[PDB]
RNA sequence: CCCGCAGAAGAAGCACCGGCUAACUCCGUGCCAGCAGCCGCGGUAAUACGGAGGGUGCAAGCGUUAAUCGGAAUUACUGGGCGUAAAGCGCACGCAGGCGGUUUGUUAAGUCAGAUGUGAAAUCCCCGGGCUCAACCUGGGAACUGCAUCUGAUACUGGCAAGCUUGAGUCUCGUAGAGGGGGGUAGAAUUCCAGGUGUAGCGGUGAAAUGCGUAGAGAUCUGGAGGAAUACCGGUGGCGAAGGCGGCCCCCUGGACGAAGACUGACGCUCAGGUGCGAAAGCGUGGGGAGCAAACAGGAUUAGAUACCCUGGUAGUCCACGCCGUAAACGAUGUCGACUUGGAGGUUGUGCCCUUGAGGCGUGGCUUCCGGAGCUAACGCGUUAAGUCGACCGCCUGGGGAGUACGGCCGCAAGGUUAAAACUCAAAUGAAUUGACGGGGGCGCCUUGAAACCGUAGGGGAACCUGCGGUUGGAUCACCUCCU
RNA sequence: UAGCUAGUAGGUGGGGUAACGGCUCACCUAGGCGACGAUCCCUAGCUGGUCUGAGAGGAUGACCAGCCACACUGGAACUGA
């Protein structure tokens, strides 16, 4: 409308939130699993999904995805999560990092290693 | 809130048991998925294997015989650093400890408390709520949660 | 109620063009006689006149070429909502210079490209081509 | 008409209402056998009605039921609970679920029985169960939850999902459980006093209640009582309507 | 930094390979579970899972996360919208503010031109130089959009002065009209009362029942009462800002349009706050209460029936005086001004011709339906724009959460008003196309006997039921693959 | 977040500073400020610049250079240019 308009109240562009907000902009944060579970997703859906909660060394708590295989991971243990949606999980915003200081490689994978926190093949 | 929850317990003792593992807490939630919650605990430990293993058995051998399906998915979990618990005997392990109750009496001198186990009876725990001791009954409390001291 | 006499007799060319219209009319005014001498002047109209003392009419005859309108755009840059002014350099091409924007100076009314050789700066009153 | 579905809340249910021998138990409205069972299961014998005789057929011949239960086949708002209180040994516990058209009479008849019953624990919409727990401020409030709340205290017991009922409604719903007072916290000269005086002011809900309950007593009655006649009919709690009852009562 | 010596000798990884997106096949795998930025991948081959070979990309790095800008015109100064997608205040008046016809002089504030001072260096950019190159360093220029001051310029804008008549507005004469306010009054009508004649029924429904009548009802005649509303005209019709306005007469009173001059002399438009008008419902105070009728009460119906049916019936409906301040208060379309093909009507002035009376040439105003151009997502709109444009105001920025919270304000109370966020979702939505439709309907063929809401008030087994009055936006729903 | 303010706003006179000045003090006047957003509350050192952007914009002020403020916290004051 009217440059007037304009001139009586500018143009209002919206703010976002960060939608990954327990971070505070940290690229990765620290915490120790609350609890652990595995859950199915659905009364078909058989792909069973591994999910922390988990609390932060800034005091917020929460859900955090473990993704590939096991660990030793157990509630006293100690998490480096990083951002990252489980698009199909309602809203699971962080995941987990592999390799991390209580976390171990997927020692048996020999492919994308670098993301699965798994050294070289000691060949 | 369970179904038949006796028979519950039974059909996930087959694969908890079998597993050598031990059961603590059975809890469903009716909402926009109706999602049952299972609690399992092991003092050698659980991981988060150890319930990934348990629950796809139950994914399978509660499902064929289930006694219903709505809305239905589930999980299996340790029990908090701060513990869901459910039991007398639950309590008696932790007496001198705090703990967070919610009742299926609902009546001021609030039946929604904090406490600190003060003694079990055979049918109550008896707590140190709000640095008062009062007692309430297995069966007139409903859930009930330990060391909320831990956030 | 009127409060733009200039943005009429251009919406007056442009609706007489559009209705293939051999002349068009205004009441007259010296600014609007000044702005149909410069369109002329670049050849965008075949003529203008004006007619009748005390009330005043200005007449411009509207140019077609072959099948055709000359003039396919015109428009008026200084809204009396917000005026508009340029310097010398600042003096915009129009149709990357195939075209003409009319310029207010303080030596009077001319083309864009008359204005920034000439050197002066000024009012912008509308673009055409 | 509906019955529910689901184990979980009807597990809830039944497990809420604590249905055990020492308390004189009596269903209104078995309807479908799966929530019937465990309540007749608990109790290790059970009282019940059926309105439908076919029904009573169907659980009267189911053998987990029919040797578990005596029987009833008939409109309850016939029944005489006041001798069923007698032959029970104690006053009743009477509760269910029902196609519920009948509950505005319910409760009436359940009131017609507040020295014969216990207490009552029953499945409602949620519009009419806020409603009978409404507090005297609030547009939720007005004339059936007054006398539900003069004969009883009343507790929401818990809340249940539309997809929960067998045919499942557009409607959410609750089970509540209400007391006859053991002695009344509000003693009443008389309670058509009290259900007049209520309709009167409800049937006038918007204008004050000089032009409510002041078409009959005077200001200076309302005021001579402490109550401001300037108020609208949903200002006023149950405690100074019975008061208004009783004068009536007693200056007529 | 140079020089000597020996030897390929001491020195390559990390992503990804279904598409977007360069790069593919075998193998297993079983929806085991993995995979994931998104779209999505999978059971029997999976180019998407895991492994292998093969490939692509980038490289002493390569990936992941976070964060800002981009893309995003996705706040739209440049560079967006508001009939139906989100959006035009229910309406009007009006202060501040913005904007303002036309002619001449004057001024020179804006504006323009030029100058002068200043705009730290570094950085940026250009042109060079120097490190073996590069990064890096560095000379010189350019740049520093600006600010101040001086000097001119005078079109335009602003100021000042003078006028002008086209906008605005006054006057004189008519015209049409449910415009408003106030006061009388009429013929129907219903109910009721009082008789009169009269007698077994009436009444009601699908049928019943409740209801009324032997104290005479019902019916029908007369006489009286009282409250309410204006059959017909009446219309695709008039008036009104909108809400709205309809028997008739009077009294007061508002606006409008035409006629023909005359007169003022830009007096104008718009309008945040502000002020006032504002359906229906409801409230306040005091009347009235015929008919109707939420609530209520009672009889029926139904598996149940709270509905739908009936017999009753209070509030209310009416009036005076306060309030509320909302409506699908919707042309879902802000106000004002200019322009831009036609066509058929309606209504209401007016001029000229009338041969009169009809006619027939004109010519305002209002208004209805078609439709050209153009516009529009499409539907459609279309000189009464949704076309072409000028001035100002209002409003929107994904869907829910939510016009909801909270606070303020306002209200007698209802509520009104202003108005979040967390949280949650990958949509939500408008129009339109093709099948279903389907129940059909007609004659295998063409093709339909097939209420939603708004505001508000009250009930309350439901979603719901009821009363008042407004709006029309009067309904469906949707599965097995592909390259040049 | 709508009203704000009594050395408050202005004046005279005394005192005061290196210097002008409610700087301060006596009196005297009743001002002064604000919807061209004062007052109040939250958040922030500022700037040359930096990043992004076709540009307009948006983001931002680490390093380096200029300015500012602070030096355990809160109070003062000595000395000296
Ligand atoms: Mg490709
Ligand atoms: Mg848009
Ligand atoms: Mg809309
Ligand atoms: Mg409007
Ligand atoms: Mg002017
Ligand atoms: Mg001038
Ligand atoms: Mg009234
Ligand atoms: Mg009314
Ligand atoms: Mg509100
Ligand atoms: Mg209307
Ligand atoms: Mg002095
Ligand atoms: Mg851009």
């Amino acid at each position: 409308a009217t440059v007037n308009q304009l001139v009586r109240k500018p143009r209002a562009r919206k703010v976002a939130k960060s939608n990954v907000p327990a971070l505070e902009a940290c690229p990765q944060k620290r915490g120790v699993c609350t609890r652990v579970y595995t859950t199915t997703p659905k009364k078909p859906n058989s792909a069973l999904r591994k999910v922390c909660r988990v609390r932060l060394t800034n005091g917020f708590e929460v859900t955090s995805y473990i993704g590939g295989e096991g660990h030793n991971l157990q509630e006293h243990s100690v998490i480096l999560i990083r951002g990252g949606r489980v698009k199909d999980l309602p809203g699971v915003r962080y995941h987990t990092v592999r390799g991390a200081l209580d976390c171990s490689g997927v020692k048996d994978r020999k492919q994308a290693r670098s993301k699965y926190g798994v050294k070289r093949p000691k060949a | 809130m369970s179904t038949l929850e006796q028979k519950l317990t039974e059909m996930i003792t087959a694969p908890v048991e079998a597993l050598g593992f031990e059961l603590v807490g059975i809890e469903f939630i009716r909402g926009r998925t109706s999602t049952l919650r299972i609690y399992i605990d092991s003092e050698d430990g659980i991981n988060v294997d150890d319930c990934a293993d348990v629950s796809h058995q139950v994914s399978a051998v509660l499902d064929v015989e289930d006694p219903i399906t709505v809305a239905y998915n589930l999980e299996v979990s340790s029990p908090g650093l701060d513990r869901p618990l459910f039991t007398a005997e639950h309590y008696a392990r932790f007496v001198g400890e705090e703990v967070t109750l919610v009742l299926r009496m609902a009546v001021q001198n609030r039946r929604k408390w904090q406490g600190v186990i003060k003694a079990v009876d055979g049918e109550m725990i008896t707590v140190t709520v709000e640095g008062k001791d009062e007692v309430f009954a297995l069966s007139n409390i409903q859930k009930a949660n330990l060391v909320p001291h831990f956030a | 109620s009127m409060q733009d006499p200039i943005a009429d007799m251009l919406t007056r060319i442009r609706n007489g063009q559009a209705a293939n219209k051999a002349a068009v009319t205004m009441p007259s005014s010296k600014l609007k006689v000044a702005i149909a001498n410069v369109l002329k002047e670049e050849g965008f109209i075949e003529d203008f006149k004006v007619e009748g003392d005390t009330k005043p009419e200005l007449e411009l005859t509207l140019k077609y070429f072959q099948g055709k309108a000359v003039v396919e755009s015109i428009q008026r840059v200084s809204r009396p909502g917000l005026r508009i002014y340029k310097r010398k350099d600042e003096l915009p091409k129009v149709m990357a210079g195939l075209g003409i924007a009319v310029v207010s100076t303080s030596k009077g009314v001319m083309t864009d490209r008359a204005a920034r050789q000439a050197g002066l700066g000024g009012e912008i009153i509308c673009y055409v081509a | 008409q509906n019955f529910l579905n689901d184990q979980f809340v009807i597990d809830s249910i039944v497990s809420a209402i604590n249905p055990q021998k020492g308390q004189a138990m009596v269903e209104i409205g078995p309807g479908l056998a799966a929530l019937t069972e465990p309540v007749g299961e608990r109790l290790d014998q059970l009282t019940v009605i059926e309105l439908d005789r076919d029904l009573a057929a169907r659980l009267q011949t189911h053998p987990f039921l029919g040797p578990k239960l005596t029987i009833y086949q008939q409109d309850a708002m016939t029944f005489n609970f006041g001798e069923l209180a007698e032959k029970m040994g104690q006053p009743l516990r009477v509760f269910g679920n029902l196609p519920y058209n009948i509950s505005t009479p319910l409760m009436f008849h359940l009131f017609s029985y507040t020295d014969a019953i216990a207490d009552m624990h029953f499945m409602l919409q949620k519009e009419v169960v806020n409603r009978l727990v409404a507090g005297p401020n609030s547009k939720a409030y007005g004339r059936l939850s007054v006398m539900a709340q003069y004969y009883c205290n009343v507790i929401p017991v818990l809340e249940v999902p539309p997809s929960a009922f067998t045919p499942p409604p557009k409607v959410d719903s609750a089970v509540v459980r209400l007391v006859p007072h053991a002695t009344m916290p509000h003693p009443v000269k008389d309670v058509r006093v009290l259900s007049r005086i209520t309709t009167e002011a409800f049937n006038q809900r918007r204008k004050t209640i000089r032009n409510s309950l002041g078409n009959l007593f005077s200001v200076e009655v309302l005021t001579g009582m402490g109550i401001d006649p300037a108020m609208r009919a949903e200002n006023i709690s149950v405690a100074q309507y019975c008061q208004m009852a009783n004068y009536l009562a007693e200056n007529a």
